[PDB]
């Protein structure tokens, strides 16, 4: 994977149960894994349809 | 024409990758026009992207990352505008697309017609399995400088009538330059090399002839095909009185068009459609059209919604921002109120709202844009804070929906007792599995357009609600109620004293007598004598309609 998990300062980087991961690239660029519900750069919108 | 909005997550993505395959499909399928951002992320190898040909053109950027199918089939993609670019510097970002333990990847782009990026510049790297877009010609593509338009084994070669470059090994994937390539009077693109063959100045990613209704896409805006510079302006200079004078075939700016009208919504400031008036004019309606006028002397109260001018970075109301909505009456822009804002972000060291200070939304009246509550204090169960709120006018849009009440639990009632109008936009109530009264409304009577529709769903059933007494006080019309009590109706059946709902006014009996002002009962002036025996203390407003003087 070109994907590490943030340290634990980055944790509260993403909100509503989001995992933080950065990447190996020589800046490093930081990235949100939401859960199904949550979206948004940070998962703090809520997911909606219809 | 079939227009989308298109994501801001940038490298963010879900979890389950079957449901962020199935989220790229829901936001850009059968999408023409990307009205923000075309974001494919973590995409799978298998996975159909064939319905990502629909798009012709994207506002603002293209970033392509982190995936690991074949072939990127983007074939309709003209222009990327650039408005909002990737990193604050590119408006196509095409990086990793591939598995570092070796097996797939991306192998070619498919974008043939992509020959405009009005905006910013190209970041195609560390795409390992990428052949032939190192051949491409992206200094042609790219309108200005833009210090960052670079491309970084065993690739085939371009074939011979590509000279050299190509987007594929065929002879049907020939870069199509239309820039460096046109006669040295063209000022813009140009189908051909010949000075019969340039394109009309306005012409964004090129044309088929010369004329400004020949354009593939505009540079600016669109007036009846016509791509121009600016709309034709409600005032012509007429060079031999040295006057202004009324132009009768002027039209309207809204977006990149000139257009008939104005939106009844939204506010003419020139000849122009705007959101909101500058600081130093006023909002006024001349003829149901709402227009900028100098103030009177002081300026109403009007603020900086979320996302505008001083609130511009945020996202959500906060304990960092909540009093920057002291003493507001309108609200130029739209109310959000995220899991974020309510209950703190650490990470940016914001403490979670005092649910106390929600009380300064008591004295706003509108709000302009859209109002967003996706999260509330738990021990509240009303927005009465927002009792004032008349109108939400939907000048801006949140996936067209101007109001939104979702997944609030702590919710029973809404209590927007003043509100009257949502002019614009859908609405979306859903998820508040405690929330009663919703059911009752006819919210039809709140809407402008016949186009505005209501999502309601997965809140407390209205049986169970009837059937717990949850239903309208019995002086409601059979428009319905926003909660419990008289003062609550969307409109009464008889009679009404200020905001509450009565049988009959004070005309005989009662500590201050009232006339009825047909269903709404004024007081009669203080110098009329309080008659009694059956007898009318006034006969109207004023101290001229007394019956007797105190
Ligand atoms: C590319 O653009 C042209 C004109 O804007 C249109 O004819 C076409 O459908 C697209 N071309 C291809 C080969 O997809
Ligand atoms: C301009 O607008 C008309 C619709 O008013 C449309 O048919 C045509 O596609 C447009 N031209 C360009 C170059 O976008
Ligand atoms: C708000 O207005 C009230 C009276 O309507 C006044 O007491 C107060 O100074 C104002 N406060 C702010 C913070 O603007
Ligand atoms: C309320 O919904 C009704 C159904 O009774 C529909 O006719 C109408 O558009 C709204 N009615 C009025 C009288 O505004």
């Amino acid at each position: 994977s070109h994907l590490v998990k943030c340290a634990e300062k980055e944790k509260t980087f993403c909100v509503n149960g989001g995992e933080c991961f950065m990447v190996k690239d020589l800046p490093s660029r930081y990235l949100c894994k939401c859960p199904n519900e949550f979206t948004g750069d940070r998962c703090q919108n809520y997911v909606m349809a219809s | 024409q079939s227009v989308c909005a298109g994501t801001e997550n940038k490298l963010s993505s879900l979890s389950d990758l079957e449901q962020q395959y199935r989220a790229l499909r829901k936001y850009y399928e059968n999408c023409e026009v990307v009205m923000g951002n075309l974001e494919i992320t973590s995409i799978e190898h298998n996975r159909d992207l064939s319905f990502l040909r629909s798009v012709r053109e994207v506002t603002g950027y293209v970033l392509v990352a982190l995936n690991q199918f074949r072939y990127l089939p983007l074939e309709n993609l003209r222009i990327i505008r650039g408005t909002k670019l990737y990193e604050d510097r590119y408006a196509l970002a095409i990086f990793l697309n591939y598995r570092k333990d070796g097996n797939f990847g991306l192998q070619e782009l498919g974008l043939k017609n992509l020959t405009e990026i009005l905006n910013g510049g190209v970041y195609v790297d560390q795409n390992k399995f990428l052949c032939y877009a190192d051949t491409i010609h992206w200094q042609d593509i790219v309108r200005n400088p833009s210090n960052l338009t670079l491309v970084s084994s065993g690739c085939g070669r371009c074939h011979k009538s590509c000279t050299g470059r190509c987007w594929g090994p065929t002879e049907n994937h020939c870069q199509t330059l239309t820039r460096t390539v046109c006669a040295e009077q063209c000022d813009g693109r140009c189908y051909g090399p010949y000075v019969s063959d340039c394109c009309h100045r306005e012409c964004a990613g090129g044309c088929s002839g010369p004329k400004d209704t020949d354009c593939f896409a505009c540079m600016n805006f669109n007036d009846s095909g016509a791509c121009v510079t600016q709309c034709p302006q409600t005032f012509v200079y007429n060079p031999t009185t040295f006057q202004l004078e009324h132009n009768f075939n002027a039209k309207y700016t809204y977006g990149a068009f000139c257009v008939k009208k104005c939106p009844h919504n939204f506010v003419v400031d020139s000849s122009s459609c705007v959101r909101a008036c500058p600081s130093s004019k006023m909002e006024v309606e001349e003829n149901g059209i709402k227009m900028c006028k100098p103030c009177t002397d002081i300026c109403p109260k009007a603020c900086d919604g979320i996302g505008t001018g001083s609130l511009m970075s945020a996202q959500t109301v906060d304990s960092s921002n909540i009093d920057k909505f002291i003493n507001c009456t309108k609200i130029n822009g739209n109310l959000i109120f995220l899991v974020t804002g309510i209950h703190g972000d650490p990470y940016n060291a914001i403490e979670a709202i005092d649910p106390e200070k929600l009380n300064v939304f008591r004295t706003v009246r509108e709000i302009t844009g859209f109002l967003n509550i996706q999260s509330w204090p738990p021990n509240m169960t009303d927005f009465s804070v927002f009792s004032n709120l008349v109108t939400i006018g939907g000048r801006v849009l949140y996936s067209g929906l101007s109001l939104l009440i979702l997944k609030q639990q702590g919710i029973t009632s809404l209590q927007f007792q003043s509100l009257k109008e949502i002019s614009a936009g859908n609405i979306y109530i859903t998820d508040n599995s405690n929330l009663c009264y919703y059911h009752t409304i006819n919210w039809t009577t709140l809407f402008s357009t016949i186009n505005q529709r209501i999502v309601i769903r997965d809140n407390r059933k209205a049986e169970n609600c009837t059937a717990e007494g949850m239903v309208c006080n019995h002086l409601c019309s059979s428009d319905g109620c926003w909660g419990p009590g008289p003062d609550q109706c969307l409109s009464c059946r008889r009679f009404s004293r200020g905001r509450i709902c009565i049988e009959s006014c004070n005309l005989y009996d009662g500590e201050f007598r009232e006339f009825e002002n047909d269903s709404i009962c004024v007081e009669c002036d203080p110098q009329c004598e309080k008659m009694e025996d059956g007898l009318l203390t006034c006969h109207g407003p004023g101290p001229d309609n007394c019956t007797k003087c105190s």
